[PDB]
């Protein structure tokens, strides 16, 4: 849990590199075909 | 790429975005 929260998927393929959690969520949103601005503009709703 | 304005995002930062076209136009 700590690894997947503080470093995303990097810790599973080498050294663990830190990254802020909203930026990781933006990365994962890009993973499924949605742009970052959607998450950055609906962060509060998504967290709720 | 541009989207929206500078109040919705949390953690936005002042900086400058260079435009390649302007110096060519002025030259
Ligand atoms: C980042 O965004 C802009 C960049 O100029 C700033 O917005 C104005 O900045 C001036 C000078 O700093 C202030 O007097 C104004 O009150 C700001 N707001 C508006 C609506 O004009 C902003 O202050 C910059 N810095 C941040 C957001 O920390
Ligand atoms: C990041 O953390 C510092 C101190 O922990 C805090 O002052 C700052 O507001 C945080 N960043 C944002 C975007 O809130």
């Amino acid at each position: 849990l700590a690894g997947t929260i503080t470093s995303g998927w990097t810790f599973g393929a080498g050294p663990a590199l830190q990254i802020p959690f909203p930026m990781q969520m933006a990365y994962r949103f890009n993973g499924i075909g949605v742009t970052q601005n959607v998450l950055y503009e609906n962060q509060k709703l998504i967290a709720n | 790429f541009v989207s929206g304005n500078c109040d919705v995002v949390i953690g936005i930062v002042n900086n400058t975005v260079y435009d390649p076209l302007q110096p060519e136009l002025d030259s």
